[PDB]
C-alpha cells in the first residue's frame, strides 16, 4: 500500500494552502482594525470552498498572439517539481530514504527560474518579454547567496542526509552558533520566492481563470515548503522513538508561527527599487558570507571537534 | 443667546515629537552576540566528540565479526 501514502501527502497538503488564503487575510484583518469573512463562513471557514468553484467556470480565454505547446507547458512543471520537492523531507519518518537530500532540494529550486522565463516569453511582447526577464535576473542572484551559507552548517552537523541532521541538534537549536547566518538565511529565501519587501514579481495577468488558479497554488505551495525547510535545519525539536506522535505535534506546530511571519513582514515594509536590490546583494550580503564561511571551516579544527560520519 | 464658547476647560495637546525609549545601546550591544555565540560553540565538543566516541563504537561492531 506504498500508493495510499502518495495520495495522502499530496492530497492532504493542497488543503494546507487552499485554507490559507483565508489565514493570509484574516492575519492581515486583524492588524488593521477589522475583522475576518463574516458573512459567509460564519467564521470565515465557508469561504474559500466557494472561491475555488468560481475560477474554473469563469472562461478560460486563450492569446491568439502566443503558442499554445508552451503556453501550457509552464503550469505543467509549476506542479511538477514544486510539488515534487516535498518527498524527501522527515516528519519525522521521509517518503524516500535519500542518501543525500540537501544538494536535491537545491537541484529542485534551481528549476523554478526555468519556469517564469516560459511564460513571459511565448506570450507576447514588452511587458511580458523585458518585465518577465529581470525576475530570472534577480532569481539567479540568490542561489549564489543561498548555496554557501547553506555549505557553511554541513561543516558543523557533519554530512549531506537528512536523517543524521535532527540526532545532532538534539540538544541545540543550533540558531545559536548561526545567528548571523539566520538572517542570510531567512531574507535570501524570502527574496526568492516572490514576496513583498524583494518585489518586483505581465506573467500573470495573461492567464485567465484556468491556469492564473495553478501559478497561485504553486507559489503558496513554495512558501510553506521554505518555512518546512528552515524548520528542519534551524529548528530542530526533540525526537522520541517509543512515541512518534510527539514529534509531529511539535513539528508542524514551529513551521506553522515562521509561516505567519511572511504574512506578518508584508505588513509593514515597502519595495527596495530594483537597481538597489542587486546592489545590497553582492557590495553588501555577499562579503559577509565569504567571511562566515570561512570561519566555519577553522573552528570545528581549532576545537578538535570535527563531525563523524 | 444659545451659542458655543465655553468659559473653561482646555489642554491643549501637545505639538512634541519624542519617544527615545532606548533601548541599550553603546557596547551594551554586541556583547550579548559575541557570549551567546561562544556558548553555542562551548556546547560542540561535548556532542560531536561525544558522537565520535559512539563512532568508533559503530565502526568497532564491523570489524569485530567478518571473519
Ligand atoms: C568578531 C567576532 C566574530 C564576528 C561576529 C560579528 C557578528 C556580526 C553579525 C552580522 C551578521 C548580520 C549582518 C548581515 C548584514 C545585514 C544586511 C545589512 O546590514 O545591510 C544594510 C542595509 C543596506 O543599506 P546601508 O548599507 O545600511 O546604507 C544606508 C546607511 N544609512 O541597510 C539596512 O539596514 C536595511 C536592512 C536590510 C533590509 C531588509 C530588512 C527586511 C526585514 C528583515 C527582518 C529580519 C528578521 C530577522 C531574521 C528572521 C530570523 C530567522
Amino acid at each position: 500500500m506504498f500508493m495510499i501514502n502518495i495520495l495522502m501527502l499530496i492530497i492532504p497538503i493542497l488543503l494546507a494552502v487552499a485554507f490559507l488564503t483565508l489565514v493570509e487575510r484574516k492575519v492581515l484583518g486583524y492588524m488593521q482594525l477589522r475583522k475576518g469573512p463574516n458573512v459567509v463562513g460564519p467564521y470565515g471557514l465557508l469561504q474559500p470552498i466557494a472561491d475555488a468553484i468560481k475560477l474554473f467556470i469563469k472562461e478560460p480565454l486563450r492569446p491568439a498572439t502566443s503558442s499554445a505547446s508552451m503556453f501550457i507547458l509552464a503550469p505543467i512543471m509549476a506542479l511538477g517539481l514544486a510539488l515534487t520537492m516535498w518527498i524527501p523531507l522527515p516528519m519525522p519518518y521521509p517518503l524516500i530514504n535519500m542518501n543525500l537530500g540537501v544538494l536535491f532540494m537545491l537541484a529542485m529550486s534551481s528549476l523554478a527560474v526555468y519556469s517564469i522565463l516560459w511564460s513571459g516569453w511565448a506570450s507576447n511582447s514588452k511587458y511580458a518579454l523585458i518585465g518577465a526577464l529581470r525576475a530570472v535576473a534577480q532569481t539567479i542572484s540568490y542561489e549564489v547567496t543561498l548555496a554557501i551559507i547553506l555549505l557553511s552548517v554541513l561543516l558543523m552537523s557533519g554530512s549531506f542526509t537528512l536523517s543524521t541532521l535532527i540526532t545532532t541538534q538534539e540538544q541545540m537549536w543550533l540558531i545559536l552558533p548561526a545567528w548571523p547566518l539566520a538572517m542570510m538565511w531567512f531574507i535570501s529565501t524570502l527574496a526568492e520566492t516572490n514576496r513583498a519587501p524583494f518585489d518586483l514579481t505581465g506573467f500573470n495577468v495573461e492567464y485567465a481563470a484556468g491556469p492564473f488558479a495553478l501559478f497561485f497554488m504553486a507559489e503558496y505551495a513554495n512558501i510553506i515548503m521554505m518555512n518546512i525547510f528552515t524548520a528542519i535545519l534551524f529548528l530542530g525539536t526533540s525526537h522520541n522513538p517509543h512515541m512518534p506522535e510527539l514529534y509531529t505535534i511539535n513539528f508542524t506546530i514551529k513551521s506553522l508561527l515562521l509561516t505567519m511571519s511572511f504574512l506578518w513582514i508584508r505588513a509593514s515594509y515597502p519595495r527596495f527599487r530594483y537597481d538597489q536590490l542587486m546592489h545590497l546583494l553582492w557590495k553588501n550580503f555577499l562579503p559577509l558570507t565569504l567571511a562566515l564561511c570561512m570561519w566555519h571551516v577553522s573552528l570545528p579544527i581549532l576545537t578538535s571537534g570535527i563531525p563523524p560520519q | 443667546k444659545q451659542d458655543m464658547p465655553p468659559v473653561g476647560g482646555y489642554g491643549p495637546i501637545d505639538y512634541k515629537r519624542n519617544l527615545p525609549r532606548r533601548g541599550l545601546s553603546g557596547y551594551s550591544m554586541f556583547a550579548v552576540g559575541i557570549g551567546a555565540l561562544l556558548f553555542g560553540y562551548w556546547s560542540m565538543m561535548k556532542w560531536n566528540r561525544e558522537r565520535r566516541r559512539l563512532q568508533i563504537e559503530d565502526f568497532e561492531a564491523r570489524i569485530a565479526l567478518m571473519p
